[PDB]
RNA sequence: CCUCCGCAUAAGCCUGCGUCAGAUCACUGACAAUUAACAGCCCAAUAUCUACAAUCAACCAACAAGUCAUUAUUACCCUCACUGUCAACCCAACAGGCAUGCUCAUAAGGAAAGGUUAAAAAAAGUAAAAGGAAACAUCACCUCUAGCAUCACCAGUAUUAGAGGCCAGCUG
RNA sequence: GCUAAACCUAGCCCCAAACCCACUCCACCUUACUACCAAACCUUAGCCAAACCAUUUACAUAAAGUAUAGGCGAUA
């Protein structure tokens, strides 16, 4: 069953005038005139090409004359790619073992009460109330307005602790930074083209989390392969690509080392909004991507097991729900299914407020409800990492 | 409900009033986001001379005589413009004398015009 | 397109009738053009082809009025220009076959100045004559040069 | 008239497509079918009725996974978003088909019968005779034209050399070739029949206005 | 110029130049209070804002800084003896703010 | 329906007009590792960050200069948090609307069925600064309340329509950047950047090269009056209950490359004709000329990097409530 | 400066200004093209002066000082423009032999009548110009009847005019 | 008698020059108005 | 003293209570005006992407199943033009109608009485003793027809589609 | 004595004779009057008359309303 009915297709030209069949004679056409006439023959025009070049009427060459048309298809992962099998597929493409819960090395930063902003419940209550209610002139702000403002203001709360730690004066957060990383996985080449908000750069790299006992202990782990799903579903099959490794930056850049990828989901519609498992998959591929490009910038394009493994963490959100990720990239020999594996610590479904009342109901006052500050404790744990 | 009135730009709904203009000529083109790009070369440059020391006022004195109107035919312009050069080079390749077969290489083409006025 | 009385008596309903002929997609081989044409044809046309002893004779013999097809008249102009030029493009690298075909239809030799205008409609002939006598105008420079060198050659002979 | 049909997309797409009501009118704007029009808006999910299609540079049987069993407004049965290899597609759901279920789209006609599960698709040569089938083709490569509405089923009656004979739910038997693919089991959304509309509102919401044995057929 | 076909510009072509300007101009007295810098003119319909800037710059050596134009509707409500509408012609108005204070 | 006052304005000499609408005296003047971080932001946006899509010239100040100014504010509010703890608890709004609606004068209706009636002429400023800093407490005033200053406010001698200023009717908003329920109602500092229309390259191409600095000045008076004024409305003052203390805020506004600095001291909300009879008091806008932050940027680093411009940014970010 | 929109400030309110003749054509055929260029701008500025003076004359409800010199300046601009067109035309006949500066063709629209079609400039050639090919430059056969009706309307108007001329001639011979 | 409920889109789309020339019948409408001698052939 | 009106935009209309002058319950002529930021007027190809409604969206609750999105390569450097902007207004009637946003009695908009008398009859309102009436469609059901694909039905497939039938009280 | 009344000459009609028209510039099949981008032909029917209606029913001179045709009738 073919798609597209005949009435919507390009209508066939009427069959040629019989004069074009007779071998001897030139037909007489309305091409001498410069207009249609129904009692002369329809002429045959040579394929006209505009001699010069104009940009608003450009017609690009077909997909062979492009100077990089590789026949071997590269599967690309851009920020819009909504994966199918959720986290398992990114664990496969990443060649990594998952560990539920953050490590003690990160959560122990907020073990003592000394690493706290004063009245953190009042401050985080004001960030939630500000972005989700008090922000704009509209009566309720849409997610588009509240999401990046929630993330941005929480980063300002964590930025206010330069008083307690001078080291946080050596990190910036850049935006519209687009990295790229290609790697081989079993059979076909993959690329991540990373275009997301708020890559938090530092001068210093993050100190590693997993010891060599745990990295070595990843060898006996096996990747949970799955089927019938070929594990490249919902990536973008591109033939016209370029293998390239981009940290997003020119060389010799201060603040070169990625710290946290703050990627968010600020689409107003539930159909548009990413599913939280797919959000987590997107975080694994972005932290893997930027960490991998960091490894290619520091160590060349050598498929090997890294001696100074790179650690890149990421926070992804829908607005009221937070997903934390610490990624520990310790091998670049991705193509095999054995040896040491990367390892990642996740936090799933860490909502910081169950609901927010913007208008009073008649009973429940204006403001958030179901607020739980352990999630901001996790957030602020990730900001204080490497300080 | 009028038919007799001229259909001007002031007259339709919003989509009508935007499209129709008066007789002015386009200077550039619209781009995405409705952003008008103005092209420098489509705007006419007023080539204006220097009027310093110029001896022709807008009126002529009434003391000037009357003459006969002799419009410049191509026979006259050929005669004075070309005829001495042919008389000189005949008593002693037509492109030598100020003739051009084509003018596709030429800036001010005479047919069809490219200059203005 | 006509009418009938309903049961062949004039005292019944006069009701209208169209008599359509029976059509047949057949295929022919013009020896002069040397080509197979697929033509929709009728039984009477096949019979006239048989009586003429071939489609080349059927087209070269039949009058324009009687033939009554624009396509048959275009075949006629094709064959007549092929005979009017004695074209080597009939059978290249076989001159005996060309001369045999051209001598078989020697009867219908028309000059080339007449064989171009055969079967043109009046509008199509208006076009052909319009393209004959269209010219770029002569630049009056050349006309005036011709007149002036004429005049200086009258002064040269004085 | 300016009737351009919405049925205009060329490439198969997993996404819903904005579709335009006809209102019972022709391409000439005259009512040909009375009592259509003015429903709730619907988007169209493109169904792949060619159940066995091998994807690009693949062949033979292939497994596929059910991601979501989805209500479809355009028809009576509900449908399943079903992903295999590098492609998702909408197929039509059988009665017990869960999210996460695995379904084999097979091509190999076995020597013996295949004790198939509830929702898989086999050529009619590869079935135990006297089983309920659905989504039946008419030619090898035609696509599944029949036994397609909600809760419907047809039983494979008997087969001759390169030929199977089906009982459609109107109990008219059909002679198809052996190597035409049909899916086993009965179509989902049973008790679509057993239902009370209750008020004429639901009559109007589905795009409905007020108004004013045969022989065993062959395809060989 | 006006009532002239302009030659078509293709990308990379020469500058469009006018040698004898067809359209005249008249500076009128404002009917309402105007800022001291502003000067009011009756442009002909086809003259754009840019043409008016270059027109006053080239011919009159006036340092023009801003130009704003409005098209004025003349009334079609007054009749003959024949009950046929006379139209007072529409005209374009230019408000030109002079530079350099 | 009300006039629609745009701060970043193409209008010639819109400054003198806005001092009329606003009742302001414009007085000219004012009442280490930072260089490393500033040059890091400059070179970050011009050079170090790799652009996927090619940055065209019109697209520049949306793509290039806007996150430059964002990064400057976020990093200076970072580093200057020890030196000034009021910035540690101060909200930092990025591209956040400020509206103010006031009435200034009277107009008799010239035509129509309402002709010859007094209709007071309303105005509204809708503005988006690039980013503003709002404190829960209020900066000390620069000059005393009801400070006399002998220079006089302009008087336009024609309808404000003549400055291409147009009327619309829409929602009258008085808004500081957040609703009144927010505890950080007062305002510290406000950073603007002029749009692509108001480039000084165009203003030199057009003969209005005089109005270049005027553009800065206009964006000074309209924006800050709309901010301080709005703050005064959140504290309950209005045109008949005039402000009992002066409201003060502060704005560095720029072209991306040239910076100018402004201070504003709202003394009167009494702008109407009913309330400008016994009203000697007026609002004062202090201001500087524009000075380039850097001179050029080549391949690697900046050249001609001015340092006093950073010192005036810092001195703006460094003052405090009490 | 803007003072070139107004004449000599001595002439304000004098209600009569001595102006000379207009330029005739033959006086202008003796001038070079550079000189006609400069004279075009002299007459141009003079014309703007007189048009401001007209509009202010109608504004102040007064009569013009001398409305004749506006007729003279339009007269001179017309003569000058005609001379320059003569030289363009003669050069066009020599160099190319065309008679119109702009190309066209005799065509025949939907309404059956024969029209001089003036060509426009386009970028793409005519066969793939989508809007040009919606115009019909042929009349179908349901038009020829209306051609005949129009022919006969013209013949009736002509017959009436000619006959009426003869009747007037007879009245003149009866009166004289 | 408020049968006429005006819009210019319906007026030009119903009775304009382009819809009149779109059909042969409409061209004959124009030709009859041109022969009666009318000042408005269309809208 | 009214205000169920207003003020704006839309559609419509096209200078239709601006100034000067004049003729006429007591329009003609001249001149002048509506200034863009609002709103129209958009978009370089060729491929390839777009399963998870909206509802304070949080769960909960559903069915009638929903109004919103890119990526890959190639090309791409000029820039603020053009048009709308007035009014007491439109469609009718010689009563009525009119989309949307705000204001929900008004800060905005207006006047039921030419003067008199105080007859009948008529209209409307108020008061009144005592009395207190003196068919089609369609859920559901049944029947018949129809084994099927690129212009309806239908991008549907017999659980489908189509055609049928069904007392007390008060009161001029 | 008010209102009015009067008026010749615009033009037109019928013939004859003769074969008409149609690019100053610009704009004009898109919403005509807008500077500039990817397909035509296919029997007229009926009124009416036949006192209805059903076949049928007109569209130089002279031969001649003759031959003919025709519900052999109206009529042609
Ligand atoms: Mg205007
Ligand atoms: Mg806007
Ligand atoms: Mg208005
Ligand atoms: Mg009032
Ligand atoms: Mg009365
Ligand atoms: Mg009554
Ligand atoms: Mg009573
Ligand atoms: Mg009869």
């Amino acid at each position: 069953y073919e798609w597209g009915v005949r009435s919507t297709r390009k209508s066939e030209p009427p069959p040629l005038d019989r004069v074009y069949e007779i071998p001897g004679l030139e037909p007489i056409t309305f091409a001498g005139k410069m207009h249609f006439v129904p009692w002369l023959a329809r002429p045959i025009f040579p394929p006209w090409d505009r001699g010069y070049k104009d940009p608003r009427f450009y017609r690009s060459p077909p997909l062979h004359e492009h100077p990089l048309y590789k026949d071997q298809a590269c599967y690309i992962f851009h920020h819009r790619c909504r994966l199918l099998e959720g986290v398992k597929q990114a664990l496969w493409l990443t060649k990594t073992k998952l560990i539920e819960g953050l490590p003690e090395k990160v959560l122990s930063l907020v073990d003592d009460p000394r690493n706290h902003i004063e009245n953190q419940d009042e401050c985080v209550l004001n960030v939630i109330s500000h972005a989700r209610l008090w922000q704009t002139t509209e009566e309720i702000p849409k997610r588009e307005t509240y999401c990046p403002v929630i993330v941005d203001n929480l980063i300002q709360l964590c930025k206010s602790q330069i008083l307690k730690h001078p080291s946080l004066a050596r990190r910036i957060c850049v935006q519209n930074s687009t990295f790229s990383a290609t790697w081989n996985r079993e059979s076909l080449l993959l690329q991540v083209r990373g275009s997301g908000g708020a890559r938090l750069s530092t001068k210093d790299p993050l100190p590693t989390i997993a010891s060599r006992e745990e990295i070595e202990a990843t060898k006996n782990h096996v990747l949970e392969t799955f089927y019938p799903i070929s594990p490249i579903i919902d990536l973008h099959e591109c033939n016209i690509y370029d293998v390239k490794n981009d940290t997003g930056f020119q060389e010799g850049y201060p603040y070169p080392y990625p710290h946290t990828l703050y990627l968010l989901d600020k689409a107003n519609l539930r159909p548009h909004r990413l599913q939280p498992d797919q959000l987590r998959a997107k975080m694994i591929l972005f932290a893997f991507g930027s960490a991998l490009a960091q490894a290619r910038l520091l160590y060349g394009n050598d498929a090997k097991v890294l001696e100074q493994p790179v650690v890149v963490q990421s926070v992804g959100t829908d607005g009221r729900v937070f997903h934390f990720l610490v990624f520990q990239l310790n091998t670049t020999d991705l193509d095999c299914n054995e040896g040491v594996k990367n390892l990642a610590w996740v936090d799933s479904d860490q909502l910081l407020y169950q609901h927010f009342w913007c208008l009073p109901v008649i009973v429940e006052p204006v403001g958030p409800v179901g607020f739980k500050p352990e999630t901001f404790r996790k957030f602020l744990a990730l900001y204080l990492h490497g300080a | 409900a009028d038919r007799m009135s001229k259909w001007t730009s002031k007259r339709g709904p919003r989509s009508f009033r935007g499209r129709k203009g008066r007789g002015a000529k386009g200077i550039g083109f619209l781009t995405s986001g409705w952003r008008f790009v103005q092209i420098k070369e489509m705007v006419p440059e007023f080539v204006v001379p220097d009027l310093t020391g110029f001896k022709l006022k807008p009126y002529v004195s009434y003391l000037a005589p009357e003459s006969e109107e002799t419009p410049l035919t191509a026979a006259q312009l050929f005669s004075e413009a070309v005829a001495p050069a042919i008389e000189k080079d005949f008593k002693d390749n037509l492109e030598k004398y100020g003739f051009e077969p084509t003018q596709e290489g030429k800036l001010f083409q005479l047919y069809p015009r490219n200059f203005l006025r | 397109l006509g009418q009938i009385y309903a049961n062949n008596d004039k005292l019944s309903k006069r009701l209208k009738k169209v008599w359509k002929p029976q059509l047949f997609e057949r295929e022919f081989y013009s020896e002069i053009l040397d080509k197979k044409f697929t033509v929709t044809v009728t039984m009477r046309t096949l019979d006239l082809i048989d009586e003429a002893y071939g489609l080349d004779f059927y087209i070269l013999k039949t009058p324009k009025e009687d033939l009554c097809s624009k396509f048959g008249m275009d075949l006629k102009r094709g064959m007549l220009l092929r005979l009017a030029r004695q074209d080597p493009q009939l059978h290249p690298e076989d001159p005996e076959r060309r001369a045999a075909i051209y001598d078989k239809y020697k009867e219908f030799a028309i000059p080339e100045e007449e064989a171009e205008w055969v079967g043109l409609t009046l509008e199509e002939a208006i076009e052909k004559q319009r393209l004959l006598e269209e010219k770029d105008p002569v630049p009056l420079f050349k006309i005036y040069v011709a007149e002036l060198i004429q005049q200086l050659q009258q002064q040269a002979l004085s | 008239a300016n009737f351009v049909s919405w049925k205009s997309r060329t490439k198969y797409t997993i996404t819903p497509v904005k579709m335009r009501k006809s209102g019972g009118r022709d391409h000439t704007g005259r009512i040909r079918v009375h009592g259509i029009g003015g429903g709730h808006k619907q988007r169209y999910r493109m169904i792949d009725f060619l159940r066995f299609r091998p994807e690009e540079t693949k062949s033979g049987p292939f497994e596929e996974k059910v991601i979501q069993v989805r209500y479809d407004p355009c028809r009576s049965a509900d449908i399943a978003l079903v992903a295999g290899g590098s492609r998702k597609r909408w197929i039509i759901a059988t009665e017990n088909m869960q999210a996460g279920d695995t379904i084999l789209n097979s091509n190999h006609i076995g020597r013996m019968a295949v004790a198939a599960r509830e929702g898989d698709a086999h050529p009619l040569g590869a079935l135990p005779v006297g089983t309920l089938i659905n989504n039946v083709e008419s030619e090898p490569g035609r696509g599944a034209q029949y036994i397609r509405a909600a809760g419907t089923c047809g039983v494979l009656l008997r087969k001759v050399n390169g030929t199977a004979i089906i009982q459609l739910p109107s109990k008219r038997q059909m002679q198809v070739l052996e190597t035409c693919v049909a899916t086993v089991g009965r179509v989902s959304n049973v008790d679509h029949n057993k239902r009370v509309i209750g008020k004429a509102g639901r009559n109007r919401w589905l795009g409905k206005r007020p108004n004013s044995l045969p022989p065993m057929k062959s395809y060989v | 110029a006006r009532n002239v076909v302009y030659p078509l510009y293709r990308l990379g072509g020469p500058q469009l130049r006018v040698f004898r300007t067809n359209f005249f101009i008249q500076l009128v007295r404002p009917g309402v209070a105007q800022p001291e810098d502003t000067v009011q003119f009756r442009i002909p319909m086809e003259m754009t804002r840019v043409d008016l800037r270059n027109y006053l710059e080239g011919i009159y050596n006036v340092p023009v800084a801003a130009v704003r134009t409005r098209v004025q509707h003349g009334s079609n409500k007054r009749r003959d003896h024949r009950n046929v509408r006379i139209k007072k012609p529409d005209y374009k108005v230019a408000y030109v703010q002079l530079a350099h204070g | 329906m009300k006039y629609m006052v745009y701060p970043q304005t193409f209008a010639l000499n819109a400054d003198r007009w806005y001092q009329y609408f606003t009742k302001t005296v414009f007085l000219s003047g004012l009442p280490a590792a930072l260089r490393a971080v500033a040059c890091d932001c400059l070179l970050q946006e011009h050079f170090y960050l790799r652009r996927r899509r090619r940055v065209h010239r019109y697209e520049e100040s949306e793509v290039i200069s806007l996150p430059f100014l964002d990064q400057l504010v976020s990093t200076l509010v970072g580093l200057l948090s020890p030196h000034n703890p009021a910035l540690a608890a101060a909200a930092l709004d990025y591209r956040c609307p400020v509206h103010f609606y006031w009435v200034r004068g009277e107009e008799i209706i010239p035509r129509g069925h309402r002709r010859g009636r007094i209709d007071d002429l309303r105005y509204q400023i809708d503005d988006k600064p690039n980013n503003q800093i709002r404190i829960s407490k209020q900066l000390a005033e620069f000059v005393p309340l009801d400070y006399s200053v002998p220079i006089e406010i302009p008087t336009i001698k024609c309808k404000p329509d003549k400055l291409p200023l147009f009327k619309r009717q829409y929602e009258n908003h008085i808004f500081v950047g957040s609703k009144t329920a927010d505890p950080c109602c007062y305002g510290h500092t406000q950073f603007h950047l002029l749009p692509d229309k108001l480039r000084r390259e165009r203003l030199l191409r057009q003969n209005c090269a005089d109005q270049i600095e005027v553009v800065f000045r206009a964006n000074a008076i309209a924006s800050l009056f709309a901010w301080t004024g709005a703050q005064a409305m959140y504290q309950g003052f209005w045109s008949e209950a005039d402000v009992t203390r002066p409201f003060v805020s502060q704005a560095v506004i720029t072209d991306g490359k040239y910076f100018s600095f402004f201070c504003y001291q709202l003394n009167t909300l009494a702008l109407t004709t009913q309330a400008d009879q016994n009203n000697p008091r007026k609002n004062i806008c202090w201001g500087t000329q524009s000075k380039p932050l850097y001179e050029t940027i080549e391949d690697n680093d900046v050249k001609g990097f001015n340092d006093d411009v950073l010192l005036q940014i810092v001195h703006f970010l460094l003052n405090r409530p009490k | 400066g803007l003072e070139e929109f107004f004449d000599d400030p001595k002439n304000w309110g004098q209600e009569k200004v001595k102006s000379g003749a207009a330029w005739t054509c033959q006086q202008l055929r003796n001038k070079s093209n550079e000189d006609l260029h400069k004279l075009w701008y002299v007459l141009l500025k003079e014309r703007n002066m007189l048009l401001t003076l007209e509009q202010e004359a109608k504004r102040q409800r007064l009569p013009m000082p001398s409305p004749e010199r506006l007729d003279k300046v339009v007269d001179s601009m017309d003569a000058l423009d005609k001379v320059v067109q003569e030289r363009e035309d003669a050069l066009r006949l020599l160099q190319t032999g065309q008679e119109r500066a702009r190309p066209g063709a005799w065509r025949r629209d939907i309404f059956g009548r024969i029209i001089w079609h003036k060509f426009k400039q386009w970028v793409i050639p005519w066969h793939l110009n989508k809007r040009y090919n919606r115009k019909r430059f042929f009349a179908l056969p349901y038009v020829d009847h209306f051609l005949r009706l129009e022919r006969e309307k013209r013949a009736r108007i002509k017959a009436r005019k000619e006959n009426l001329e003869r009747k007037k001639a007879k009245i003149l011979l009866k009166k004289f | 008698g408020n049968e006429y409920q005006p819009s210019n889109i319906k007026r030009k789309n119903k009775h304009g020059w382009v819809r009149r020339l779109s059909t042969p019948a409409g061209v004959q409408v124009i030709l009859r108005r041109m022969l009666k001698g009318r000042k408005s052939l269309s809208h």
